């Protein structure tokens, strides 16, 4: 099963990047009840919050993050994104190592570090979410955006397993 | 008064000075134990 | 008197309520007390 695996781990790897980059790109992440600039319907996401009926439909402006330490550091870790663009690069950075594992078979290490790379964007990619859900609380629903950045990291924790699994099975062929 | 009262007067100026000035626990109660 | 005071009211709140119970089909108006306390016990909490 070593063609499908790693055809598994390819598309996986396509597929968790273009998810993550969706996500933090699309601005549909929650269903507020804001101001575009009275209060209307409203979408946000991680930099604009956008209405959604009314005159102003259509038209919005960046949310401004910003309205003593632990609040202070909590507000400029989700003002930033940090975690969520840094899961984004190592997603990225993933997808390299497993490109580049057919075009250079002479080390071993380059699938494992691939691994590593995707479960590491799964740990990032959490805490963005649990800062977010922190930073937005300090009625609503969740737009696809959401669904679309916890499915990735769903995929990408999947890919992580097998990912490694191809490591740990070519090497145990080798010693034994 | 009576005058200013009937014509609506005093209402208008009320609504033009007074309006027209315009569970579960949380994720952030346990945040220190998911970081 | 009720109605009356609803009818020819100009606050904000009670001509939008007015405007509502004007429209409102079926009469959301009763004939007697009796009638309107039996309308908001058997209307399982749909009427006020």
């Amino acid at each position: 099963d070593r063609g499908i695996q790693m055809l598994i781990t390819t598309v996986g790897a396509f597929a968790a990047f273009s998810l993550m980059t969706i996500a933090v790109g699309t601005d549909y992440w929650l269903y507020s009840r804001g101001v575009c600039r009275e209060e209307v319907m409203t979408h946000s996401g991680l930099w604009r919050t956008c209405c959604l009926e009314g005159a102003f439909r259509g038209v919005c402006k960046k949310i401004d993050h910003f309205p003593d330490t632990a609040e202070y550091l909590l507000r400029a870790v989700r003002a930033s994104s940090v975690f969520p663009i840094l899961s984004v690069t190592l997603l990225f950075f993933g997808g390299l190592c497993v490109a580049a594992s057919e075009f250079h078979r002479s080390r071993h290490s380059v699938i494992l570090s691939a691994g590593i790379f995707f479960v590491s964007a799964g740990l990032s990619n959490i805490i963005g979410i649990i800062v977010y859900i922190s930073a937005n609380a300090g009625s609503y629903s969740y737009g696809w955006s959401f669904y679309f950045g916890a499915f990735s990291f769903i995929i990408a924790e999947i890919v992580g397993v097998v990912a490694v699994h191809i490591y740990i099975e070519k090497h145990q062929q080798l010693r034994a | 008064v009576l005058k200013l009262s009937e014509q609506g007067v005093l209402d208008k100026l009320k609504s033009k000075w007074w309006y027209d000035k315009g569970s579960a626990l949380s994720l952030s109660n346990v945040a220190g134990v998911f970081y | 008197s009720t109605k009356e005071f609803f009818r020819r009211s100009k606050i904000a709140v009670f001509e939008k309520m007015w405007t509502y119970m004007k429209s409102a089909e079926p009469s959301v108006f009763v004939r007697t007390t009796e009638e309107g306390m039996i309308r908001v016990r058997k209307s399982k909490g749909k009427y006020a």
